[PDB]
């Protein structure tokens, strides 16, 4: 019936970062958390033993710079009543809205997932959501515009999705909370 | 101002 479902990505540890925030790691524990999509970028098995640590369900693509060469480049999932995508995005070449709705429809998902941007982007189009949690270790990316870190909670009910998106802004932790109901 | 959470309470990230 209630899902809490963490996403996130672009973790890029160890190359570009070394750990997740302490102010998100200090949120981040197990017991509340059902099931983690994960867009990628990880970029090593320490970050997924981490992720598993917060919950028994574990979901994860591939992104560029993963070692684990085994993780499938996209994935869709049924929880409750939503279908959601998930994919790391380094293959969207105008996040662009026209593909965005082409993957949504190959997929067939009421919710669709990416990352590889950095860039925390959330938005609604014809009752179907489009989710980008932005890198959860702030990491740096090609011609940044400054990089906040940022990761997403969604609490799943019924045909309801309400998204609490984390960031770290300043020295403080700060919330969005965005609505998402389908027919 | 401040938003209730499943993780606690926190400021809104809201630029207003």
């Amino acid at each position: 019936d209630r899902m809490l479902v963490l996403v996130l990505g672009d973790l890029h540890i160890p190359h570009r970062c070394n750990s997740l925030p302490a102010k998100f790691k200090k949120l981040l524990v197990p017991g509340k958390i059902q099931h983690i999509l994960c867009t990628g970028n990880l970029c090593t098995k320490e970050s997924y033993d981490y992720l598993k640590t917060l919950a028994g369900d574990v979901h994860i693509v591939r992104g560029d710079f993963d070692e684990n060469l085994n993780y499938p480049e996209q994935k869709v999932v049924t929880v409750g009543q939503f279908k959601i995508g998930l994919i790391h995005g380094h293959q969207v070449i105008p996040g662009d809205m026209a593909s965005l709705a082409l993957l949504q429809r190959q997929f067939d998902v009421d919710i669709l997932i990416s990352g590889h941007t950095h860039k925390f982007e959330a938005f609604e189009h014809e009752n179907k959501f489009y989710i980008n949690p932005g890198s959860a270790t702030g990491a740096y990316n090609a011609l940044e515009t400054n990089i906040i870190p940022s990761f997403v909670l969604m609490d799943i009910q019924a045909s309801t999705v309400v998204t609490y998106v984390y960031q770290l802004i300043g020295d403080d932790v700060k919330v969005e909370r965005i609505e998402y109901k389908k027919p | 101002x401040i938003i209730d959470t499943p993780l606690g309470v926190f400021l809104s990230s809201l630029k207003r």
